[PDB]
């Protein structure tokens, strides 16, 4: 059986009008839906290009429609003829509208790509057909089926959900669709935890196992499927018998159909499947529920498609009033890509015949040999007219790509439960280029309630929590709390920059813990200024009463001056010790240190100028002398800060903050110097002291001399090794360094007491 | 048309190019001799002895049918439907086609046939792409790919250490395919492309001339690696000749051991490495194809036309423009040669004709004849199960080398066994020789090969160097790498860079031989040392010379101990040696020390004026502090100094490193105390002894403290070596000692 029509260009057709049958028949039943309402469907589409004046007005368009049976050897035995018709009365077959399944697709290009004749199919969907290394002339209106994997993968990014059970199948739907979302996943950052393979051939206790598998990664509530028709009911049927939730996000595999979810509703509440868009045709209806089998001769399939649908003879009168007008009828959901396929078709070959036939409207001789190569890469991928039979309303573009399919659109749907009526499906979106879905719709994956989440990876941390470990993951992160000693400076790991010094809110600024240099309060604090003060009076006392004594004739038998530089040198010491507790700074602490120094050595000096003069027994040489190595000392000192006094202290690794000091930080080693010129000068003091006191004058004031001696040097041979252990800790160096400045001028104090003491009495 | 029918139980299809590839109106012209025509007859020949065989279907005889492909693509595509329009003019059943001599018309064949699942064996198709099962799942060949001839050039540069090479190609399927097939196997081996080009079909001399000049530009390649058709290796070695250069060329199947290459050039192309396609001359066709004529050769329907061209004769319808075919003309050995693959179509049919044989002897034993089920044939049977696994020795084998065996790879491909030729010159005759042979490994024969001038070529990048001397590092890749000079303190690694092992230690011959040196202080025993010895002798001696004076006199013990510190001083100097000791260092400078404060002690007792118990008590303490530093761990072994930013070729351990940093500053304080003790005492006495004894005590006294203060900045700014720091010492202790020596001995001697 050949449908054969007579114009000047014919285009040739491969239906499935019939069935794969088996081996019993040659093709076996007649298929009422794949193989007649799609060939009655090119054939209007001819028809009304035929009377269309402004597509092709003068050309008249042929039909060479033949039946591939379902089988791909069929397929190939009958494009033999297509391509023994323009290789050597065979028609001209200038394109083929015509490929519903995959293989016979396949085979077709295969076989016409030689010969350099264009392909248009209108229901093959696949990824294979798109490799125009193996098929570059081979053309669809369909999408194909990887970019309804992309549509979902939108879908999940969508609503964030990012760990996915995704359940694949076995055969060619599927076994390409996984392996494409799984591609377009990575680029939206979603990881896949479990992946199965539904098998055609599959036992029900393989599906309960496979849904246990589902059940053994716990936090994953979405499943992509991308099973058949057949393969995702008896997952859901399983489903249901482990009452399980588990929201699905389907493919077209799921679509709107009824026969898979019938029978298992109440565990496929709340699916988002994807359908492909498809609008009826208003005319094609009227034109189909127009036919009879006596005035259709065109169609040699007509009367066994009539004799099937409606159980009748036609060798005996057993039909004659029937009519397709009364019986319900449906389109096929695949009507409108053949109608665009054909359409498609014919406007190439007009674009054509106006690029190469200017002259009239009228097939011109240069287009007689027509050529596949140009008319596909030229004509045929360059299409941009609007969809015939299209909604007045709804505006559709029919165009192709650099690899020839068609243009994407998908109509998202969701499995809805009606309060007054039962289970039923409803479109919530859409895709044609970008993600669009009304959430305001969804009644089990609303937001309102709180769509269901899925991504097995929590996010507890905010500031301090925060690690970001993860053995052997990328899609997610887990955060461990990590100790308080560290700093959220990176938000990739806990840097521990220091473990003393916490961080600010930002946790960015690794520095110096911020914080006031004080440490005197109410505890020591006045215990040091009450010593101070009672230091101070006592010199205040002594002063009045040397004063009351100046003018007398015991004090005009010792020197004077030694005296007074004695109380000078006191004075300044016990203020020194009294300041010593002070915030430090540049010109504070460094300068009170020094002072305390320069007045250690001034009461040295004074001892020795003292002791020297009883020794003896020009007095003026003595003072020149001690004040000349005191303004050496304090020569050594200010030297001292300004080449090598650098001061600097702070306490970061050990839970501690910043140290209290400026600049008096390193004046150990600056006062090592000074503290040896002391112990010298002490040692000179106490030698000279030790060889004298035999003369008895003065009142015997060589013994107080030789108390001072045995009072002060004592005094410094204990502090020392105490200073030395103080050292290391800077709170103890302070305050025992200010009892040990105290205590040297109290020793001075109570030794020059007994002066006094005579005086006023 | 034209076409050759032989009724048969199997028939063999067949694709040749009888007509060469013709333009204008006519598709197809003038008849193919060796390609066409032999070939054609080859297959005729082979299939009338598989029929006379009686060990190869006996009862099953063998037809073909013949289709030209006029050495066209799409009339080859054209022309296969005859082949697949019988499984559906009485067609013919085709059980395989033993066809395809061009890579183009193999492969719309092969795309054609594998729809109806037709069995495919080619002969003379040597493309890459037609071993791509997945698009060719229905095709075999005798004859090895074109990838193959690259791993055995990349065979030959590895066997001949040519890793440096050049490789130039062509534009095409042909020179691209090779090329990248090449540069993906030499990788492989370590072998590097440098300035990797391809020609291109303009035919003109200037980019021929310009390709030159690049290749010249680089003289580390002396091997040129060529993978370029017949025309474009003739106008390569053109245009090598013209500018004269020198290179050793290593060819493909494209130049062979064909003449035709070389003609005006025979100097620039002399030693270059060739690789041609074995094929062995089937000796049995000769006598067949000599002995055709156009009276019994009514079989072959082009023999008529291959006659007349050949031959420039007419036999029909002669007119006065050609001569009229003479009788007794006949094929001979004076003007024919064989064709190159005729053993190859052989092996096609025979694997075609074994197949077969198989799959009767399987299907249905005990039987010769056709048996049921085998009227239709199942190509993926066939092909999958009964031709790709065959193993038969070559038909026709003049000697029976046994290496002659026709089998199938898992892709279909035959064997690849080329032949290594050598252009040569001998006696003045230039000509080529096989100088080898590469089956499935290489096997030169090194002796016959006559390279380029008169040595074996290097055409290798970077040169080895001494990495002792200079370090090995790859800047951008493996392939070149500079010689850049080490430290020479350090060591070197295998073939990284060169590290130190440390401070101390210097490197020697061997790849680790850095070593610790065994280099101490110098000697002075007959060195620059002489006037500081000679003054510490005389000093001894004066020592011993007042000890002696001394001890003589009965109270005419005091002087005896300051005598015993000069002693204890002088034994300072014979302290300092190069000999390493923990101990030694350290107790010499206790002793050193402990003889300074004793010596600047002993003057106490005469100033002041029970007292020589409290001086002895008081020179204890000295000794207390400084056996105290031993108690702690500041004593330790001697190290060597770390003078690495000084270039130092060796170093001494010989101060410890930790006794003279602190030993000469606790020195130094104790010596300032007690100097300053002696100053103020010294004044303070009015004299309590004789005149001249407190102006000699005052003079000894300042002479120390001058000494001292002179010996200080010495200690600080030493920087000690191996003479520095001992002679300073040495010149200060005989200061010291000098000092109370003569101010303790000339009053003394005077009176
Ligand atoms: N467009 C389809 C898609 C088809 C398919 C669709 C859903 C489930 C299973 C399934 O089997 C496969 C396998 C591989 C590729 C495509 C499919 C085509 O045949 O190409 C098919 C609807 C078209 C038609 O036959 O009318
Ligand atoms: N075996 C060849 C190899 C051939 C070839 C050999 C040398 C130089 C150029 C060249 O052109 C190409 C290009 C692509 C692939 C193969 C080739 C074939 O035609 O396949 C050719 C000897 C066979 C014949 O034509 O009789
Ligand atoms: C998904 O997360 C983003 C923030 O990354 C948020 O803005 C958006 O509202 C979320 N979508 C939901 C909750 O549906
Ligand atoms: C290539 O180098 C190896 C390495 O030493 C050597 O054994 C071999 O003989 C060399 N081949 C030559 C020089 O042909």
């Amino acid at each position: 059986k050949v449908l054969t029509l007579e114009g000047d260009l014919v285009l040739g057709g491969l239906f499935p009008v019939h069935q794969k049958g088996g081996p019993a028949e040659d093709c076996g039943p007649v298929n009422e839906h794949r193989g007649i309402q799609r060939l009655e469907a090119m054939l209007f589409a001819l028809d009304r290009i035929n009377r269309d004046p402004h597509l092709l007005p003068g050309v008249r368009l042929g039909a060479h429609i033949l039946d591939s049976c379902s089988k791909d050897t069929h397929a190939l035995e009958q494009a033999l003829d297509f391509v023994r018709a323009s290789l050597s009365a065979p028609t001209a077959i200038t394109g083929v509208i015509g490929g519903s399944y995959s293989d016979v697709s396949i085979q077709v290009a295969n076989l016409l790509r030689l010969f350099q004749i264009p392909q248009i199919s209108y229901a093959s969907t696949s990824a294979k057909l798109s490799d125009k290394s193996r098929y570059d002339y081979f053309a669809r209106t369909v999408p194909p089926d990887f970019f309804q994997a992309k549509a979902m993968a939108e879908i999940l990014r969508f609503f964030n959900w990012t760990y996915v059970s995704t359940v694949a199948s076995e055969g060619d739907y599927g076994e390409t669709g996984i392996e494409a979302f799984e591609l377009e996943a990575r680029a939206r950052n979603i990881c896949v935890a479990t992946s199965e393979k539904v098998g055609r051939a599959m036992s029900r206790a393989a599906f309960e196992g496979v849904v246990r598998a589902l059940l053994q990664k716990p936090s994953a509530r979405v499943a992509v499927l991308f099973t058949r028709s057949e393969d995702a009911r008896e997952l859901l049927a399983a489903s249901q018998r482990l009452n399980a939730s588990f929201t699905w996000v389907a493919s077209d595999g799921w679509g709107a159909l009824e026969s898979v979810v019938a029978g298992s509703e109440g565990a496929a509440e709340g699916a988002i499947t994807i359908e492909l868009a498809s609008y009826p045709i208003s005319d094609f209806a009227s034109y189909f529920q127009s036919l009879d089998p006596w005035n259709n001769s065109r169609n040699p399939w007509f009367r066994e498609f009539w004799e099937q649908r409606f159980r009748c003879s036609f060798r005996q009168r057993d039909c004659a009033a029937h009519s397709l007008r009364a019986v319900p009828f449906e389109q096929e959901s695949k009507i409108m890509f053949v109608v665009n396929a054909v359409y498609a078709m014919a406007h190439a070959l007009h674009n054509m015949h106006r690029a190469l036939c200017p002259n009239t409207t009228r097939l011109c001789d240069a287009m007689r040999p027509v050529n596949g190569r140009r008319l596909y890469k030229d004509f045929v991928l360059n299409v941009k007219f609007d969809a015939p039979f299209r909604p007045a309303d709804t505006h559709n573009e029919v165009r192709f790509d650099r690899f020839g399919d068609g243009i994407g659109r998908y109509n998202i749907f969701t499995y809805l439960r009606a309060g007054s009526g039962r289970y039923r499906y409803q479109k919530v979106g859409y895709w044609a280029e970008g993600l669009t879905l009304d959430t305001s719709l969804i009644p089990w994956a609303s937001p309102s309630a709180g769509p269901l989440p899925a991504s097995r990876c929590s996010e507890p941390c905010l500031q301090n929590e925060v690690k970001s470990v993860q053995p052997g993951e990328v899609c997610c992160w887990l955060c461990i709390p990590c100790q308080p000693y560290e700093y959220r400076l990176d938000e990739f790991t806990c840097a521990d920059c220091g473990l003393g010094y916490w961080p600010n809110a930002s946790l960015t600024g690794c520095f110096e813990l911020p914080q006031e240099y004080i440490r005197w309060g109410d505890a020591w604090a006045v215990g040091p200024v009450t010593i101070a003060c009672l230091g101070a009076l006592a010199t205040l006392f002594v002063l009045g009463v040397f004063v009351r004594h100046n003018a007398t004739p015991v004090v005009k038998a010792s020197g004077r001056e030694l005296c007074y530089i004695l109380l000078g040198g006191v004075f300044l010491c016990y203020c020194m010790t009294f300041i010593f507790i002070a915030k430090p700074s540049t010109a504070v602490c460094t300068l009170r240190r020094l002072g305390l120094g320069t007045a250690f050595s001034v009461c040295y000096s004074a001892l020795l100028t003292k002791t020297n003069r009883i020794a003896r027994i020009s007095p003026a040489s003595q003072v020149a002398i001690c004040l000349a190595l005191i303004s050496g000392q304090l020569l050594i000192v200010v030297a001292w800060l300004v080449v090598e006094a650098p001061g600097t202290g702070k306490e970061t690794a050990p839970e501690r903050r910043e140290v209290v000091t400026l600049r008096c930080n390193h004046r150990d080693a600056s006062m090592l110097g000074s503290l040896a010129y002391n112990v010298l000068l002490i040692a000179l003091c106490t030698l000279y002291a030790f060889k004298t006191r035999k003369c008895p004058e003065n009142f015997n004031e060589a013994k107080f001399i030789g108390f001072t001696m045995y009072t002060t040097c004592i005094i410094w041979l204990a502090f020392l090794p105490i200073f030395y252990v103080t050292s290391s800790d800077y709170r103890v160096q302070t305050t025992t360094m200010c009892v040990s400045v105290s205590l040297s001028g109290s020793v001075v104090l109570g030794c020059l007491f007994a002066p006094k003491l005579h005086i006023i009495l | 048309r034209r076409e050759i029918k032989i009724e048969g139980d199997l028939v063999l299809g067949g694709l040749f190019p009888i007509n060469e590839k013709g333009t204008g109106t006519e598709e197809c012209g003038r008849i193919n001799e060796d390609r066409g025509i032999q070939r054609l007859e080859a297959m005729l020949f082979a299939i009338d002895e598989i029929n006379k065989d009686d060990y190869l279907l006996p009862g099953v005889k063998l037809g073909v049918h013949i289709l030209d492909t006029c050495s066209r693509d799409t009339y080859a595509l054209e022309q296969s439907l005859e082949f697949v329009r019988a499984s559906l003019n009485i067609p013919l059943l085709i059980a395989g086609v033993i066809g395809g001599s061009y890579s183009s018309v193999s492969i719309q064949v092969a795309n054609l046939l594998r729809l109806f699942q037709i069995p495919q064996i080619s002969y003379a198709s040597t493309s890459a792409k037609l071993s791509d099962k997945s698009r060719y799942d229905y095709f075999a060949r005798t004859v090895p790919p074109d990838f193959y001839q690259a791993k055995a050039m990349a065979e030959i540069l590895r066997f001949f250490n040519w890793t440096y090479v050049s490789t130039v190609a062509s534009e095409g399927d042909y020179g691209e395919t090779g090329i990248e097939a090449f540069e993906q196997e030499a990788r492989l081996r370590n072998i590097c492309i440098a300035t990797a080009e391809k020609v291109g079909r303009s035919n003109i001399r200037k980019s021929y001339d310009s390709v030159i000049r690049e290749l010249l530009q680089k003289p580390n390649a002396r091997v040129v690696v060529l993978f370029m058709r017949s025309d474009d290796s003739r106008e390569l070695i053109a245009a090598a000749s013209r500018a004269n250069a020198s290179f050793t060329w290593v060819a493909s199947d494209g130049w062979g051991a064909q003449e035709s290459i070389i003609k005006g050039s025979e100097h620039v192309a002399y030693g270059a490495i060739t690789l041609e396609l074995a094929s062995q001359p089937v000796r049995q066709f000769d006598r067949y194809f000599q002995s055709l004529n156009p009276y019994n050769n009514h079989r072959n329907p082009w023999f008529r036309d291959f006659w007349e061209q050949k031959f420039q004769c007419s036999l029909q319808n002669k007119r006065n423009h050609r001569r009229v075919c003479d009788k007794h003309l006949a094929i001979d050995s004076s003007n024919y040669e064989q064709e190159s693959k005729i053993m190859f179509v052989v092996n096609a049919v025979y694997a075609m004709a074994h197949a077969l044989h198989k799959m009767q002897r399987t299907l249905c034993p005990n039987t010769t004849k056709l048996c049921d089920a085998m009227k239709i044939l199942d190509g993926k049977k066939l092909y999958k199960d009964y031709l790709l696994k065959i193993n038969f020795t070559a038909p026709f084998n003049p000697n029976k080398d046994a290496d002659s065996i026709v089998k199938f790879d898992t892709f279909g491909d035959g064997m690849g066994r080329y032949n290594v030729f050598n252009f040569q010159n001998v006696g003045g005759k230039y000509s080529y020789l096989k100088v080898g042979h590469w089956a499935e490994t290489l096997s030169l024969d090194v002796n016959s090969i006559h390279w380029s001038r008169n040595s074996v070529p290097t055409s290798q990048c970077s040169d080895p160097c001494a990495p002792n001397e200079m370090k090995n590092m790859q800047p951008g890749d493996v392939c070149c790498w500079i010689c850049i000079p080490c430290e020479p303190y350090e060591y070197l690694a295998d073939e990284f860079t060169c590290m130190d092992c440390g401070s101390g230690q210097w490197p020697t011959a061997d790849l680790t031989g850095c070593y610790d040196l065994p280099e101490d202080y110098i000697r002075w025993e007959d060195a620059w040392a002489i006037g500081p010895v000679t003054i510490a002798c005389l000093g001894f001696m004066c020592t011993c010379m007042v000890v002696t004076v001394f001890i003589k006199h009965n109270n005419t013990e005091l002087c005896y101990i300051l005598l015993f510190g000069v002693g204890l001083s002088y034994c300072m100097t014979f302290f300092f040696i190069a000999k390493p000791s923990p101990v030694i260092c350290a107790l010499r400078r206790l002793g050193l020390g402990s003889s300074f404060a004793i010596c600047y002690s002993a003057l106490l007792t005469k100033t002041n004026c029970s007292p020589s118990s409290q001086v002895f008590i008081c020179l204890g303490l000295i000794l207390v502090q400084i056996v105290m530093v031993s108690v702690w761990l500041i004593l330790e072994a001697p190290g060597t100094r770390r003078y690495t930013l000084a270039e130092k070729r060796e170093t001494v351990i010989l101060k410890c490193n930790v006794k003279d940093s602190s030993m000469l500053i606790s020195l130094t304080y104790d010596v300032i105390l007690v100097i300053l003790c002696t100053v103020y005492a010294f004044k303070t006495r009015k004299c309590p002894e004789n005149f001249n004894e407190a102006k000699f005590i005052g003079f000894t006294m300042y002479t120390t403290c001058i000494i001292w203060l002179a010996f200080l900045p010495i200690f600080y700014v030493t920087s000690s070596d191996y003479r520095v720091q001992t002679t300073t010492m040495c010149i200060s202790v005989s200061l010291s000692g000098f000092v109370v020596l003569g101010c303790l001995f000339a009053p003394k001697v005077h009176i």
